[PDB]
This record gives C-alpha cells, structure tokens and sequence, in this order.
C-alpha cells in the first residue's frame, strides 16, 4: 500500500470505470512483446509486473481498471491475479496523480537527518500535505520507506511522466537541505534538468554530512581506494 | 505403555463395568419392556440406531465416531409424530410421548448396546452403518511442495533464452 | 492478572488426573507401625488443628 | 507471499525446479576469491569469520560511507577512523545497530570494544546482519526511532500469516502509546510478552525482524521507558486532579 | 514392498501411518483433533492460520503440522508448556481485531473460532485500540459477506480455485488491510457457490436466505438424501418444529463427499407456498374441499366408469418407490398396462441393470485417467459429479466430449456435436480413438438426454461398437456409465415400471384413455394428458397439474416421509422424515392402498415394511440400502437381441446430443415455486 490508495476495491468515477478505453502503442506492444521474450511460454504469467510498471507510464503514472483488463487478456490470465499483483505492490498507483511524483522516505535513518524539517519545506512551499496533490496537477507528494540511500540520507527520489515510457526518468536526489529541495522543485516547475544524486559530493564517498538536517559541514579525513587501480592477475590454478 | 485417555474417572467407569458376575447379566426379547410399566403400545412403533454425521459447519470430531471407545455416540430416534399450532399463540402443539427422550439421553458406546437394549426392550430397530471418513489425500496438492511443483503447466521450455 | 493473562499456569479444571494402581493383593499391611504411631499417655496427644478458611489461591 | 520449509528452493524452486538465491556481494567477491585463492581470502578476519565486508555507516557520523574493510575491525576503530568519528565525540554516542534494522541494537557500554563479527555482536545477544552502521546521539529520543522502526515494519508486513499481521499494528501502538508516555509499568513486560509470543511461531522470519529490535531496546534502555512513563504523570495527572 | 507405512511417535505412542502424512494427518490417527483453521481435507495445503504448531524433538521451532511432513524417528510432542502458549498466543493474535459481532453474527453456537477460543485459548484480554475496519461485499443473493468477522483463513480462495474451478476471489491489499473478495462488484456464477458458508469456519460468509432466521441448537438434524437430481446427496434436515429451517450436506465420499448443489441447498423455501393440504372434488363450481371418503369415492368411480384400456398412469420426479409400485400394482390389478415417467424414455426396455447405470460407479470413476462423454452435461445434469470430474481432471486424467461444446470449468477436447462425429470417432477417423485405444482405464458416460432421443437405440448401438473396438469394457474393468437427472427414474427402471407393447401400439395409432392419473407430476407433455379427461392428481404442491386436475389428493413430500430412492449407480438410498405430515396429508402409498380397497381390489400389503418386502421380492437389491451390486455383464448378445428397434426408427445423424435440461434453477414445481432461485434467475438476467 502507499499514499493516495486508501481503496483496495474498485470506485466507479467517470474518468475510471468499466467503460475506461486504452490501447497500447505500437512501440509499447513491441517493448512488452520484448519483455515477454524473458520467460518461457509455459509461464508466460511470470511477466506481469513489468508489463504493469510499464502500462503505468504509458497511461502516464497510474493504472486503470480498463488498463489492468487490457494487461490481462494481453497475458492471458484472470483478471483476479491482475487486482491482486496491482494492489500488492507500492509502485503501483490505481488513482490519478500529478505529472510528476515526489516520494520521501520515512525511515529511521533518514528520519535522524532531518526527514520531517524536508517534508515541512515541502508542505510550507508546495501547499499540499501527504496523499495530496497541487491544483496544478504538477507535483504529487508521497511517503516511502528505506530507499537504499542513507549514507546520503536524506533523500528524496522523483518521478517523472511527462515524456512517456520512452522519456520516463527516475532520478535520485540526496544530501538535501530545505534550500536545495527547494530549488530542485523550482529548477523542476521552471523547466530545468535538476543534478542527480548527492548535492554536495558525487557518490557514497567519505565527505561532509548535514547537520541538524539544514547546513552541510564538510570535514577531512582518510579516504580509501586513493591510488592506483589494480593490475589484472590470477593465481596459478595447477598443483 | 498403555495409554488411553488415561488420565481421568473414565477408567473408573471402565471397570465396575467388568465385574464377574454383573457382566453375566442377560434378558430375553421384549423381557425388560414388560418391566418398564409403560403402555404398550410404545413397542409398536419403529426405532434408528445410528450415530448423527459430523456437521458442515464446523471442523469439530469430538462428537463423532472417530473417538468412539471415548465417549458414547450412538443414538436411538423415532419417527416424529402429528404437529401442528396453538390457535391463540401459534406454538407447536404435539402429543408425542416419544419426542425428546432418545435425542436427549439414550447414548451407547457401540450399535450392539442399542440393539441389545432395543432386544431387551422390544423396540424394532433399523441399524445404518456410518460412512467412513478418508484421510488419504488427493494426488493432486499430496504434499505442499505440489502447490509449487512442475505439474501446474509442465517443465519450462528453454526456447526464449537468448541465442535460444 | 490484568496484563500476564496466560491461563495454562492456571487450569486446574483440566489437569486433574485418575490413576489405576497397582493390583493392591500382594502387599504387607504392618498394623505394627500403625499402632506404633500412637500416643499412650495424656500428653504426647497431638490434635490436627481446625483449617480457618477454604484455600483462596491469593484471592 | 513466501512458502515454507519444508521444501527447500534446491529441491523444489522456481517452476518446480532446482533454484539457488544469493546475494549480490556473495556473488561478485567469488571470482576474486578464485583468483586470488581461498587461503588470501582467509588471511582475514578471525577463525569462521575469515574476509572482508563492505560496510554502510549512517546516522549520526561526520564522515557517512559505505567503505570496504576486514572483517573483526572494532566499531570504534571502524567508525572513528574512516567514518570521522561521531557527531559530537565518542562520548555523545548513545546507541548503534550494527546489522541494519533488524539486528538488537547496543548501547554504549556493549558498542566500545566490541568487534565487528558474527560470533562477536551473536553473543552480544545482536548480530551482524547487513553490517549497516545507524549511529544515534544523546539527543536523539531512542523510543520514537524504535516505534518508526516498527512503523515501517507494520507497513511493510505481508500479512500472509497470522502473528505477525495482527501483531505488527499491536506492536506499533505500544510503541506510539509508550512515546507519549501513556502506558504502564507492567504494560512493559507485556510487550515483551507478545514480542515472544510472535517470535518463532510465524511463517517467515519478518515476525522476528519487527520483535527483535524492541526486545533489545527494552533490555538496553528499560530506564528511559519507565522514566517517560511516569514523566507523562507530570503532564497527565495534573488535569486529573 | 519398500515400507510403504513408516513410524513415528507422537507423545510416546507409536502410530503406523502412509508415506507422505503429514504430523496432522499423524496426530488425527493418533487420536488428537489438534486445533485448525485453514488446513481442510478437500483443499490444497495453506498453513497460514499458524494454529497447527506443534512441537518437535531436536527442532528449537513450532513446526506446522498441517504442512510439516513426518520423517521416520519423529518425536511429537502435543501437551508442552510452549505448545499451549503457542496456542493461546495464536487464539490472542486471531482476536484481537476481530469484530466483536457474536450477538448479532449468525456462526454463534456452531463458531469454530469460538470453542477452539475457549478450549485453547485464554479468558481475558489486553487490547484496548481501535480495530481494523472492513467493508462487505456483494457476491449475490446468496451468501451474505460480513468482510469484518474474516480470519483471512484463504479457505474461499483455494475451494474457488479447485473445487468450483471458477478462481473469482483473491487477497487484495496487504498485511493488516489485506482484503478478501474481488476487485470489481461480480456475481459469484458458481453454481456450487453454497459450500463456501459452511466451508467459512466464521460467520464472515453467511447464507443471506438462512440470515437471522433461527439458531443451530434451535434445530432438529435429520439426515436425508437430495432427490433434486439423480445423484441423491446425502444431506441432513434442521428444522424448528414442523417448518424447515435449513438444509446441510453430509459426508458420503463415494457419492457426494462434502459438496451439495445451490439448488439442492435452497429449494426448501418452496416447501412454505401453494401446499395442498386437503382432499379436493371438482363440482359444478369447480374444485372444493371434501373428506377423503368423499374424494376416493369419487376415484373409484371415475376408474371404474372406464374400461381398463381407458387408464394411463404417470409417475414424476418425486415419487417413490413405494408409492410407483403400489400404482402399478393397482393399475395392473384392474386390467390397464399404460405406463409413463415423466423423467422420459418410458418405453427403453430395461432386462439388465447394467445397461442403464454406471458401471463403474462415483468412486471407481476415479481410477480413469480418460474420460469420453457422450451427449452430456455433467454442470446442468450434476454439479456434484462435475465437480468430482474436476477433481479427476485436477491429477492428469483427460476428458473427451461428444456433443454439444459448453462451459465444464476445466480444459477438454471436443470430438464432435453430432451422432456422425462418433460414428466418425468409432470408425477410426479421429486421433482420439487411439488415445482411448491406448488408454489403461478409458471410461465413457452418456446422460440422460441421449435416453431421450427416438433413435435411442442407434446411439447405444454406436456406443457399443466404440466401447468394445477401444475395449473400455474388458476384464476387471468397465468404463460404461449412464447417468440420470432424476430420482424416481432408477426404481422405476428396477422395478419395471413399463407400459405394455399393447399401450405402446394404441399410442401408436393414437387412442387416447379418458382416465389419466398424476403421481406428483407436472412437466408432462400435452400427447400423455387429452383435454377434456378426467384427471386424478396426487402431490403436495398447487401446479399445473393440480389446477388441470378434477380430483386431488395432498400427499407428502420428501421432507415429510421416507421413501426409497436408488440414483444412477444403483445405490439404494432412502429418505428420513424430518416434519410431520402437512395439513391432511396422507402416506403416498397408503393413500394408493386406500383406493384400491375402495375400488374393490386389496392390495396384499397392509404395512410399510410389507411393501418393501414386495418390492423386495420384485428386485432382491432393495433390500440392501445404502449398498450396491456389481451388475452382470452379457457383452454384445444385448445389442443383437435389440437389433430390430435399431432397424424401425433409424439413426438420425443431423439432431445433435444436446441436453435437455434448459433450466437448472427450475426443474420441478418445488424449485418452480421457490423464491431463492427466482432470485437467482434475476440475478442472472440483471447483470445484462
Ligand atoms: S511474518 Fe509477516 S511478512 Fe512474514 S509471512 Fe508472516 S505475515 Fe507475511
Ligand atoms: S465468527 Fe464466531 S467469533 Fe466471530 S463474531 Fe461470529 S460467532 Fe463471534
Ligand atoms: S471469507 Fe471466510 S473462507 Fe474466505 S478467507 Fe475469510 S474466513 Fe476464510
Ligand atoms: S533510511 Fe531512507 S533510504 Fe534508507
Ligand atoms: S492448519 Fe496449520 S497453520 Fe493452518
């Protein structure tokens, strides 16, 4: 489960419903006819969280009912399993959101960074709390757990639907303080390519941190894997 | 090591039932109905001995033939008589003398202890042997590795690999 | 027992036990130290005193 | 949603078929373990822990990485070097958990001069886990880390079998009851009651994931919980009289 | 063999139990009912309730033993301080957010959940927050969905996926708000859709027709069999005083196990409307209440007004054999010898019993790993039996059908729809002969709706050859089948219930009797019953008959009486009267024993026993209930004795070997004047 879902059942609306209308595209079919090729034809059920992830993108961020029909007469499987697969998993959303989603990690080592004083920045200059979306329809905020970044902690990651599956991007953003969230979302709503990543250092290396979660204090110390790469070599094998 | 529920007054009902010279006892047919005093023509009418199948409802064995030697479980029912209604009340109205008595207190152990009280009593008598529960599985989902097994849709065909 | 609700510590009902014994034919019943066992004057007399309650288990 | 033991993947996986699932690090280190030959690869470490690992330090250090080092390295040797030490000073550290999330965390006194190690943080009564550095200060309120521990463990419960579906929400509101202070001395013990009553009884192990890491934080720091208990009296009970 | 049973020990007992049990099935034998909540004997193995944990020498953990298999040397060990605190951790864990719904939830008293609660479980509790909250569901008007009260137990789940084949409920959502149902607002289109309420352990799933109606304790069990088809469940009767309240399936593995159709399952609403209770005379204002002096006065005079060639009897759906036989008996006794069924094919000849039953019988069926059908719909004829077929199917046997292609809720091959694909099949065209030619144990099964075809005669024949060319009768062995859709048929099959070949040629150039008699039926054809004659009806519920009908007499229905009722294997079953007579209503055959004496003809039986014993003395196997007989088998000799009513009335190879059955909701008056499957019928068409 995840943020704006609080349904695990259908709800008819005019926009999704049982008279909902989608086709795949031509490149669509052929990167799903693509992804089918990776597991026998006897299990060709084994498929399906692809195929959803990318009919999420090409209906441009979520999932509809009639998208899930679809899906399921393209695998030829029940619909039953399709309900069940979509409803089980956090990446999938069954409801309309914004073109692009903001998802924030809640966990505790994130939280220690200074989670809530991002999200606060977020909620102050956006306007819109968890499970909301602007009126725009621009930005969608989230709320994940462990993303797999906290030595970068904290982190958010965004989602991007505006190009397509073709032009999807799904791009870290870390080491962040309220300014540099900040400016990422008006980098973003101008029109700007924000940097990936880290704000004050390239990757995982040993540098600076946040503290306090608002300002980022470098500090020097003994960095590993300084030297030279080492040379190719193996060991002799006989006896 | 003997152990058979042996941790209760059971066994002390066990014996006294096994005592020489009290378990020599015998009536004839229609004997211990005459002793009974009751009308006669309680004897005319027709009995079921048989012990009640276990209930959909619940997954519940105690009160089944699976525990036979454990608790008396056979019963003894007649044919259920004229009913109808109170005019004034709407109330089931009846005049069976035989109504509730079996249902209620005749249990035996065994279908013998029925017909011998049935013989001794005199009441003619229908026996209706139990169906037997299966334990043996199907062979289909036998174990919980055949949830999971090759049989569900065959051995995976390597024809999609790369380079096939 | 308000948060520490296990009940097996506390199912006498259900635990209570009959035991057949041994076939009691071939045992030695010494009356000697039934009879030994007894007082033989005014004093030495020891009397089970009257229980003041029923056991109430810290109830 | 997992199957259970018995069988095993190796006797029947995926598709009914033979399967092996390892790990990413498992895997890759295997070739330069090959080449560079299993007694180099044993040079390390102490006996039944021999080689290296890659280690994740997070919290609250100077210096965060995920940095490769041998094996059986101390954790202050491991944190004050490489990491920059802690956020203001070793004696500001308050506790760390050495195996990611679902190892029992260690306090001060267990963390300096403990080693890095599997059969040193096990009879620590913790474990190695993933060898993930979280590190928490003296300002940090411990209670609330634990209960958004078992927050994201409650959301992240499958919920296939019936202990730890039912026991996770149970154990979340314990905890969240616990941060404001509004439990009891006994309801303590009770959660240490349930914490065993899910452990050991589930399908899969997640059950022991989410109880492991109360368990500890109510062995480690049962002062702090009972001292918030009763402070909540100060801010409770004066309304109640 | 190599040990084909193994040993264990479970508390110290040595127990010999089949390779493969499981410490469940081990312990069951051991003579312990440990606690359980999703593992069920007709399911696949789901070991989620957690309730099953045992304890295990050399094992630190519970172990699940409704999933944990027995290796030989196995300590067990059932009575540990762990075991129940395990126990009562697991009951804690189940109730803690369950709904506090026992007042109003309709399970209370027969709650699996709740004794299992106060055997293995604890008095008190420590929860004080708030619960999980769950919508209901609509599946359909039967089953009423309180989704609150669901333990999650999968049970739904794996019975829909198996047993009813149509895999229309999942788990939605996960962990706490895991959700049970279907995504989208569906009809469950089972048609053994009523299995799963008594397959709940809770009251999550309830019968909406039995919803509030009455208490299990309330209810007088009485155990009868099903007579809505010709399989003959075996069910048991609860009622309250003399109106039925609920009806239940019971446990027979060779015919039905633990399964019962939806029809069968709430047809006894009927039993509450459009009852005769009184004698009836039409008079000159029409029909009126009179005694059943006055009503069989008037019988008797009616039959004797006639000539005995005048005089045709019908026997129905539900009638008994007693009551057919005792007809018989009277009609044969005053010189008339026209006979009719209304179940059809009143003239098949009937010498051997093996010629029109299932030679292989319900449970011997499954020993076939290949299955022929032949005209056939097992679905709409029996859901039981199709369902046993599922099972089959579930571990590798095949199917093959002739006929009409149609919905079986599992994968089969269709050899054709007409009379020249099987001769086609038998002449060696189609690749399915030698699949049958190469078949172990092949089986064949032909319905009822074959029986009633004009050509009968041919398509037996043609079955005949193809049997004995793909040698599906040989020895040890014989996959011949015939099946029926109705009770009534078997008995007077066995007991030769047959119109003379002096009747059969007065239809045959058309006389038409004046005097027609109905023994509860009413889906009788316009040719058997001319306007204009006089109609002597005997039934218990107001129909078309009965208002065409001059005289009538309330008899009893099967939820009154006793009556013997063989299905199409040759079982003798009998029924068991669960409520008195209603109204005045008589015995069936005492009331045919009434009019024969007034009439001016005793029948020589005067007691029930007594007409079972001529009914015994007519066919031996009566007296054998709940029992069969291995019949005999006289090879082709039977075909070429019949060989000119295979050469009059030649094979028509264009009608194809449909069904007759169009509606399986409504097959009788009973289930023609329920209420439930009305709203079944709805249901059905509203969803278009
Ligand atoms: S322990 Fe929790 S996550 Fe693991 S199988 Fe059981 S319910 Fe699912
Ligand atoms: S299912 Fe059983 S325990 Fe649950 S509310 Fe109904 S009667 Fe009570
Ligand atoms: S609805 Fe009933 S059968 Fe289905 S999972 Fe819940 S308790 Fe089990
Ligand atoms: S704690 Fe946030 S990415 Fe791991
Ligand atoms: S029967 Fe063992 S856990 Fe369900």
């Amino acid at each position: 489960t995840n943020s704006t879902d609080i349904f695990n059942i259908h709800k008819d609306t005019p926009e999704n419903n049982a008279a909902t209308s989608f086709e795949f595209s031509e490149a669509t079919l052929k990167v799903v006819n693509d992804i089918i090729a990776r597991y026998p034809p006897n299990y060709k059920q084994s498929a399906i969280i692809p195929v959803l992830d990318v009919t999420q993108q090409e209906n441009g961020g979520w999932l509809s009912l009639a998208a899930m029909n679809r899906v399921a007469k393209l695998l030829d499987m029940a619909p039953i399993r399709v309900y069940e697969v979509a409803t089980f998993y956090t990446m999938f959303n069954r409801t309309k959101i914004g073109k692009y989603h903001v998802q924030i990690c809640g966990t505790t080592p994130c939280r220690l960074q200074g989670s809530q004083k991002i999200e606060e920045a977020i909620t102050k200059h956006l306007g819109i709390g968890i499970g909301q979306t602007t009126q725009d329809g621009l930005f969608t905020l989230g709320e994940m757990e462990c993303m797999g970044a906290c030595v970068n902690a904290p982190m958010v990651a965004i989602a991007d639907y505006t190009k397509g599956v073709s032009g999807f991007e799904y791009i870290y953003y870390e080491d962040l303080t309220p300014k540099d969230i900040v400016n990422i979302l008006d980098t973003i709503k101008k029109g700007g390519k924000p940097k990936p990543g880290s704000q004050y250092r390239l990757k995982a290396e040993p540098a600076g941190a946040v503290h306090g979660g608002e300002k980022w204090v470098p500090k020097d110390g003994e960095t590993t894997l300084t030297g030279a790469p080492r040379a190719p070599y193996c060991r002799d094998l006989n006896a | 090591e003997f152990a058979t529920a042996s941790a209760d007054y059971s066994i002390a009902m066990k014996k006294a039932a096994e005592i020489t010279g009290a378990a020599e006892s015998a009536m004839g047919p229609k004997e211990g109905g005459f002793t009974a005093g009751v009308p006669l023509d309680t004897f005319t009418r027709k009995a079921r001995i048989y012990a009640p199948a276990r209930t959909a409802s619940q997954s519940g064995l105690a009160r089944t033939v699976d525990f036979a030697t454990t608790t008396p479980a056979w019963k003894i029912e007649f044919e259920p008589t004229a009913k109808w209604q109170n005019p004034l009340m709407g109330w089931t109205s009846s005049a069976d003398p035989l109504e509730n008595v079996g249902r209620s207190a005749l249990v035996f152990y065994t279908k013998e202890e029925a017909m011998r009280f049935c013989e001794k009593l005199g009441w003619e008598y229908e026996v209706t042997e139990p169906n037997k529960r299966r334990t043996q599985r199907t062979k289909r989902y036998m174990q919980y590795g055949d949830n999971f097994g090759t049989k569900r849709a065959g051995v995976p065909d390597l024809s999609t690999l790369p380079s096939n | 027992l308000v948060y520490d609700i296990k009940y097996f510590v506390r199912d006498y009902r259900r635990n209570n036990k009959y035991t057949a014994r041994t076939v009691d034919a071939k045992t030695t019943f010494d009356f000697d130290k039934l009879y030994a066992g007894m007082p033989t004057k005014p004093e030495q007399v020891k009397n089970v005193t009257r229980p003041l309650i029923m056991p109430t288990r810290g109830y | 949603k997992p199957r259970l033991k018995p069988p095993f993947p190796a006797g029947v996986g995926l598709y009914g078929c033979p399967t092996t699932v390892t790990n990413v690090e498992t895997v890759a280190v295997s070739p330069t373990i090959l080449r560079r030959g299993p007694e180099w690869f044993s040079s390390f470490g102490r006996k039944n822990n021999a080689g290296t690992k890659l280690f994740c330090i997070s919290g609250h250090v100077n210096r965060p990485v995920t940095v490769e080092e041998e094996m059986s390295i101390p954790l202050k040797e491991l944190i004050e070097r490489h990491a920059g030490g802690v956020r203001g000073g070793w004696d500001n550290l308050l506790a760390i958990i050495p195996g990611g999330s679902s190892v029992p965390l260690l306090p001060k006194k267990i963390c300096d001069g403990v080693l890095m190690d599997f059969d040193a943080l096990k009879e620590a009564q913790s474990g190695l886990g993933t060898a993930a550095v979280i590190v928490m200060d003296k300002s940090t309120d411990v209670i609330d880390a634990i209960a958004r521990l078992s927050y994201f463990y409650k959301h992240e419960s499958c919920g296939q079998c019936t202990p730890c579906r039912e026991g996770t929400g149970w154990l979340y509101d314990i905890m969240t009851r616990m941060k404001k202070g509004d439990a009891r001395l006994e309801e303590i013990d009770m959660l240490w009651e349930i914490t065993k009553q899910i452990e050991g009884h589930t399908i899969c192990a997640l059950g022991d994931a989410a109880a492991w890491p109360v368990q500890g934080l109510i062995r480690h720091f049962r002062g702090e919980m009972e001292e918030r208990i009763k402070s909540a009296g100060g801010k409770k009970k004066l309304a109640a009289t | 063999p190599p040990s084909d049973h193994l040993e264990v020990f479970v508390n110290e007992q040595p127990v010999k139990i089949p390779k493969g049990s499981s410490v469940l099935q081990a312990c069951d034998a051991a003579g312990i009912d440990i606690p359980r909540f999703c593992y069920h004997q007709r399911l696949s193995i789901a070991g989620n309730c957690r309730m099953c944990l045992v304890e295990v020498e050399k094992v630190p953990k519970p172990v699940a033993s409704c999933a944990m298999p027995a290796g030989p040397g196995m300590k067990i060990k059932t009575e540990t301080p762990m075991v129940k605190k395990a126990r009562e951790g697991v009951m804690e864990f189940l109730l803690i957010n369950h709904p506090l719904d026992c007042p109003i939830c309709d399970q209370g008293g027969e709650c699996d959940l709740q004794d299992q609660a106060m055997i293995f479980g604890s008095d008190r509790s420590r929860f004080v927050e708030a619960k999980r909250a769950v919508e209901d569901k609509n599946l359909g008007p039967l089953v009423k969905t309180v989704m609150t009260r669901c333990i999650q137990c999968t049970r739904c789940v794996r019975f829909a996926s198996e047993v009813a084949g149509t895999a229309e409920l999942g788990v939605t959502g996960r962990g706490r708000d895991s959700e049970i149902g279907t995504y989208v607002e569906k009809l469950m289109g089972s048609e053994l859709s009523g299995n799963v309420v008594d397959l709940c352990p809770v009251g999550a799933l309830t019968s909406k027709p039995y919803a509030f109606t009455a208490r299990s304790w309330e209810l007088k069990g009485t155990e009868s069999i099903d007579v809505s088809d010709g399989l003959g469940a075996n069910i048991r009767v609860d009622a309250r005083g003399t109106e039925v309240m609920r009806i239940l399936p019971r446990l027979n593995e060779a015919v039905n196990e633990e399964w019962l159709s939806d029809k069968g399952r709430y047809q006894y609403d009927g039993l509450k409307h459009q009852r005769l209770d009184k004698p009836m005379v039409k008079g000159p204002k029409g029909l009126q209440v009179a005694t059943w002096q006055d009503a069989l006065g008037a019988a008797a005079a009616a039959l004797t007004s006639a000539a005995p060639g005048e005089v045709r009897g019908i026997a129905g759906k539900l009638a008994d054999a007693e009551s057919m036989v005792a007809l018989m008996d009277l009609l044969r006794g005053l010189g008339a010898g026209d006979l009719a069924h209304e179940g059809g094919f009143s003239d098949m000849p009937a010498d051997v019993r093996s010629t029109y039953t299932a030679n292989t019988t319900v449970q011997g069926l499954e020993q076939s790993d290949l299955v022929l059908l032949v005209g056939t719909n097992p679905r709409w004829e029996s859901p039981v039996f199709n369902a046993r077929l599922r099972k089959m199917f579930l571990d590798g046997t095949q199917v093959g059908l002739v006929g009409a292609p149609v919905d079986l809720t599992y994968k089969y091959e269709h050899v054709g729809s007409d009379p020249a694909a099987l001769a086609a099949l038998a002449a060696g065209q189609h690749p399915f002969l030698e699949r049958l030619k190469k078949a172990a144990r092949p089986a064949v099964v032909v319905g009822p709706g074959v029986l009633r075809r004009a050509d009968r005669e041919a398509v037996m024949k043609a079955v005949h050859e193809l049997c004995g060319k793909a040698g599906v009768v040989k020895e040890g062995w014989n996959g011949f089948n015939v099946i029926h859709d109705t009770a009534s048929r078997v008995a007077a099959l066995d007991m030769g219930f047959g119109p003379s070949a002096a009747a059969r040629a007065r239809r045959a150039q058309g006389a038409q009797p004046k005097v027609v008699y109905l023994l509860g039926s009413d889906d009788y054809s316009e040719e058997d019953v001319p306007e204009g004659a006089f109609v002597i009806y005997q039934g218990h519920h107001g129909d078309r008959g009965a208002s065409r009908a001059n005289v009538v007499l309330p008899g009893a229905a099967y939820t009154e009486k006793s009556g013997l009722y063989v299905n199409f294997e040759g079982r003798v079953q009998q029924t068991r009267a669960a409520v008195p007579l209603v109204g005045d209503a008589r015995e069936d055959w005492a009331i045919l024993r009434a009019l024969s004496e007034v009439v001016g003809k005793r029948l020589p039986y005067d007691s029930h026993a007594a007409v079972r014993a001529r009914l015994a003395g007519i066919a031996p196997h009566f007296a054998n209930i709940d029992a069969v007989q291995t019949p005999v088998w006289l090879n082709g000799e039977y075909v070429k004795g019949v060989e000119a009513l295979a050469k009059a009335a030649p094979l028509q190879p264009s009608a194809p070997l449909t069904s007759t059955i169009s509606n399986f909701y409504m097959t009788d008056a009973i289930s023609r004047a329920s209420r439930t499957m009305a709203k079944c019928i709805q249901a059905r068409q509203q969803t278009k």
